[PDB]
């Protein structure tokens, strides 16, 4: 049941998201765009959408690397940064937390990056609550954990980073890129779960519930596949073990994650999942995308729901990437490797 | 009296219902109309489905006024009360269900022009409760006030 | 006094139940129509199932009316009241159960059309409950009428 | 006496509903006005819809006031009280429905100017409640009242 | 009297118990069935355990109806009260239990087919409470029917 | 004496109303202020909208005080009571509505300081609800007059 | 009267205790059972403990029932009341604990055969509560009718 | 009496208003003070305003103490009581407004210290509520005075 | 009379406290057994700690059982009540503290078997609470008792 | 009577206020000692601010004792009751404010101990809420005693 | 007799307090001991600090018990009741503060173990909150004691 509540606040966040979804690239468009190889045709399809605004500005029949990145950055400012500020209540909060959770991977990478020494300025696009002009640099200069805690308290509302810092004190996060990121993701998915649990009584989660679990299963099998034949430390959570309702089990994920080859698991898991277990790294990669792409669209059937807006954000990240992938091939007159091969969005 | 509470019950519960129903459905239509401005007319039958329920309920309420006195027998009251309840909460419940289905169905409409009529079918079933409650309630009320022998 | 409350329990709870049923079921059909737009025909057969509960609740009520007076009796009062309850809360519970399973079951419909009857085997378990209430309500009425005398 | 409280409760709820709607609708307009201020004129119509119910509320209130009695009984009390509920709650639920449609409808306007009229039509479904509610209360009040000790 | 309310109590509590059972289980079964169509028959066999609860309740209820007095005081009232309660609480409690186990138990069905008889064993233990209630209620009934007597 | 409680009612509900508004608007002025301190003038206009509600209530309240006698009839109490109620809770509902529209519009100011005028017009529409409650309380007091309502 | 509530107490509360104990342990048992189809016997032991609680309850119920009556003394009434409660809530609380530890204990059977005995020992400690209640209930039974309802 | 409960009421609600005010702003202040070290002076002025409201609050209490007789009328009681509520709760709402606005202003302070006068100007607007209640409380207190025994 | 409720309060809360304790502690032990499978003999002592309160509780209960009359007084009566209170809810406070502590302390044991005695030592600090409650009941109970008719 | 309850209300609210204060601050302090283990001497002082609120609490309580009437009248009780309330809740609300500001202030000490002195002032400004209520409380108590059993 | 309920309360609420203090403390300590096991000795003094609360409560009870008799007149009872509450609820509230700081300071110990004493001192400050309450109960009790009207 949803729409069994009257909300001043939910009404604003839901309409503004619907307003964007109108001009937004449909499933049919993406299907048309792969077929293309004509420079002019790619422009036309896109001119007409939310992304089309930026395309019009500088008119380029062959789209280079830079143009694509600039258009996506522009597009995340109107759609995500802005929206939060004219939104209020529990609905603005839910948007802040999803944006901040994405920020925790980006900012974590910037901090870790200082330790390695690296060049900074503009950092590649993600959905972040405030740009790289506000929050991310202020967090970045503190590499000292003690000062991290203090810097999060200045941010009103609080970031997740405050908990993440508590943890890295007691050394449950260790060092090295791969292990940290696996723990940051484990927390990320854990926060999704706590929110649904509080949120559910007035806007139910049906479509969202199925998508959140299928997303979780995919993320974890993917992390495991990555650390299969590359080295894996067995007592660490580099297997991405996290609660589940029984769709993916801790045992079956652990078997895959270690270096012993455990391709079988994927096949047994699938009965309606796209990924079915293959010997081709590339074919696995294709399937992952299509699965996670489905059920977001289904979520749109619901409305007046926390379910709708969540599924939409996660679809947007997958569309910005599709645009990039297709656009570049057509530019230098080649066809797509991953996108031409996938056919279900 | 008790008959005045009957009047109250009928006009409150069926509006409160209808209002949700129309709201819910409405919001879903607002999405659909910008995507294809052709499905506008098809959209109009879900939202208004909850709209005919209301106009029924209101008719029972009007009835009850005419049936009202200033002070009347206990027996005349309690049937009057229980009648008004009936159309009021069946109105309330029907009005709610139809809106929830309705909203989700207008998106169904958006991808499937052809199946507008199928979304409609679901709605029409929830209406039997509202329509049956109107009937019963109208007959009860009229018979009720006769000042004993209700 | 107790006759009106007999009425209230029955006419609310069984409408709400049914209403709930249509709602959840509806939600499922509207989701499914975008993947498979030719499963309407099989889907509708769950939808109509929840609708006959209200019509029962209302017949029970109209009887409870005839069985009240104004002299009163605790003993007679209590049977009209106790009669309403039975159908209202069975109706309400059959209805809640049936829409949850229904909802989940149009997904079932989407992937595995051929075993659609299996969803139905599960649904028909909730409707037993409405019979159980109906049966007892009817009998309770036959005692109940005496015109509130001990 | 008990009539005055009627006047009071009535004009409050309908204001509450209408206030809510006016807010809801306003927040949506204020975002759109810094994104396209060319729709001010069209926008003004949804926000204002809410509150025209409230001018019916004032009319009923004044009439009842003029007809007040010094001392009242319970039975008579209940109708004048109850009348205030009628308008107040039809108001309360209508005002709420409208403001949700109202905010959602500014997006509709924004992409499709021409189908402004299709938004307006959803809103008019809720004005029915307001009128009929007002009508009904007027009658309940008139009967109870006969001036100076009702 | 309190005997008629004995009935009333039985049909509210035990309907709700079974409802919950079917609903919970429903959702687990529907899900699994799309991953594998062949566990239908296995999966249903839990669901039917909570469905026959209501039917033992129906036997107690019908029995009390025919045995209901034409004048009843405290001695009848209360022992009929207690009997109703008895089927009421076992139906309530067991129904609840069956649906949670049943639900988790489809996960059992799916991965291992032949440990279907093990799922049964768990389910059979909630059924103990169903018996216990129906027995007490019958013993209560028999003593109960005496009429009048304070 | 119930006039005292009348004064009392008005001062709680409206004060609450204003606080909510004031709170919301001010947080938006502070945000805007970091950017532009030349928009000082424009920002003051949204916040001041809430405070003026209470000044209509002050008039009503002071009126009631002076009208208090230690000879007041029950009917005299109720008029003052019903009047106080009207502005308190109208005050509640207007104040709240201005705070939502007010906050958002200060952010509108921030983005487009030329459209400060658009926000004004939006706000004045929530003010109307506040007037229609004030109006009836003033009128009621003033008409009732039994030697200046003692 | 209080006799009637006396029987009622004993049979209600103990059955919840039991019902819950069975459900909760069930979820754990189903889960383990598929990964190890050799540990069926071990898995069985937590669940069947909570079945035995009900049966002690059931003995007090039947005992108390013979001594049931409204035509009997206050001494009989009150003695039945304290007796019911005593086994009723101690039983509930033994089921609750048996059922949580029961779930929790499933990991201990599976990984560590040898320290399966620690789980069992924890359960055994939770059965004292039933005994503690039962013992008391009996003595009370003995005052109503000599030598524990001879 | 009811005068004493009036005393309580004033000083307790206004203390809560300021409490929350003082708190809210305090947290913001502490933050701003360890990153800037010349805005302490500015800071001091928002907090101290919510300390002065309570002093007005204290006055009404004292006034009511003196009007409290020995075995007064309820009629007398209600005027003293009603007066207390009025400063307390206006105080309470005035307090919410000062901290919420205040807090946001310390961040405002940090980037723009010259628009100090601007932050003040918002805070002043909340003082209206306090005036509105305090004035009325005074008139009520004075009149309520009627010595011992009424 | 009032004696039956003393008997009850006692046996109900002490049972529920001891359960909570035992349950919570159990969960911990079960995790600890698969974490380090030689801490068995250490584990066992926390769980059984809760439930030894019941044995002093049994004493007061058996006294109160024999002391029930046909009727009691109010003044005498309430000493029986108040005595039951003391043991039960104290037992509850002791059990709750021990079971949370219990669970936490087995984690201590798990990683460091050297601080095993220190874990125990915490439990006994919360056990003294339970001791005092028995004492205080005992003084009351002694005076209240006087077999039939108190 | 209600006077003994006076002693009670005061001692309880103000305890609660001061616990809050200590609780919250305390967690801050404990954070600060590992950042800075040398500014503890300063940190300790915020705690005592909230601790002095109770020492004021006790004087009222003691006061009420001494003034207790012989049997007390209904009016004598309420003055005393009301005084307990005045101080307790003004202490609670002041007490709440001191812990929250206190917390933010202790981390305040830790980073910059030079502007810890700004923090001290804000903390003192919450102590005045408690004082005005303590003043009032005196007055109510003093009134009770004059013309014994007032 | 109502005095029994003052005795009952004192020992309940205070014991609950001590319990709450131990529950919270326990979980913090057990964690600290696995991180650092050489801090055991220090850790153990804070927990046992809560439960010295229990000892003041027990004295209050014991005194009243012996002075109680079997028949009290009303007024002596109510003074005793109110004595019991004062310590009871201050105790409970003192337990909350003692436990929260308790937890936080053992984790602080782990990272820096030099201001372990400063942690402890905060907890000692919170013991005053019980003292002032405990104190009044003695005074109250001595005067109240006479039995059968003062």
């Amino acid at each position: 049941m949803e729409g069994v509540y009257f909300n001043i606040d939910n009404g604003f966040i839901e309409g503004v998201v619907r307003g964007y979804r109108n001009g937004l690239l449909s499933n049919n468009q993406y299907i048309n765009l792969t077929q293309c190889d004509t420079l002019e045709d790619l422009k036309l399809q896109l001119s007409s959408t939310d992304y089309g605004n930026f395309l019009s500005s500088v008119s380029s029949e062959s789209l280079t690397t830079s143009l694509i990145q600039e258009y996506a950055s522009s597009k995340l400012y109107h759609e995500f940064n802005y929206i939060r500020d004219q939104s209020s209540g529990s609905t603005r909060k839910f948007m802040d937390y999803i944006t901040y959770g994405y920020m925790i991977d980006n900012v974590a990478l910037m901090i870790t990056g200082t330790i390695h020494d690296r060049d900074k300025g503009e950092i590649l696009q993600r959905c972040h609550p405030l740009g790289w002009f506000d929050t991310l640099p202020t967090l970045s200069v503190a590499t000292d954990l003690e000062s991290l805690y203090e810097t999060v308290l200045v941010d009103t509302p609080l970031a997740p980073y405050f908990k993440n810092c508590f943890d890295t004190a007691e050394e449950l996060d260790d060092m090295n890129i791969e292990i940290i990121r696996n723990k940051l993701y484990k927390a990320y998915l854990e926060d999704f779960y706590n929110f649904v649990t509080e949120e559910i009584p007035e806007p139910a989660k049906e479509c969202m519930q199925t998508l959140l679990g299928f997303e979780a299963d995919r993320r974890s099998i993917n992390i495991a596949l990555n650390s299969l034949q590359s080295s894996d430390i067995d007592p660490d959570l580099k297997s991405d073990l996290l609660p589940n309702i029984g769709k993916l089990y801790p045992l079956a994920t652990f078997h895959l994650a270690q270096a012993q080859d455990f391709e079988g698991v994927r096949a047994a898991l699938a009965n309606v999942y796209e990924y079915r277990g293959f010997l081709e790294t590339g074919n696995l990669e294709d399937h992952f995308y299509q699965l996670e792409m489905e059920l977001c669209r289904d979520a749109f059937t619901q409305q007046f729901a926390i379910s709708t807006v969540w599924a939409w954000m996660k679809s947007k990240e997958q569309e910005v990437r599709n645009i990039t992938w297709i656009a570049e091939c057509i530019a230098q007159n080649q066809r797509e490797r991953i996108n031409n091969y996938i056919s279900v969005y | 009296f008790f008959g005045a509470i009957g009047c109250a019950s009928a006009i409150i519960f069926t509006s409160l219902g209808a209002a949700y129903g129309t709201a819910k459905s409405g919001v879903g239509i607002c999405a659909t109309c910008v995507l294809r401005p052709d499905l506008l007319f098809k959209n109009i039958v879900p939202v208004i489905m909850a709209g005919i329920i209301a106009i029924y309920g209101l008719v029972v309420s009007v009835l009850v006024c005419y049936s009202l006195g200033q002070k009347q027998a206990l027996y005349t009251g309690f049937i009057q009360l229980g009648a008004g309840l009936s159309v009021g909460l069946s109105g309330l419940a029907a009005g709610f269900a139809i809106g929830i289905v309705g909203d989700a169905g207008v998106r169904g409409s958006s991808q499937q022009p052809r199946l507008f009529v199928g979304m409609i079918l679901i709605l029409i079933f929830a209406e039997v409760l509202g329509l049956y409650g109107l009937i019963v309630a109208l007959l009860l009320n009229s018979r009720a006030t006769q000042d004993v022998v209700c």
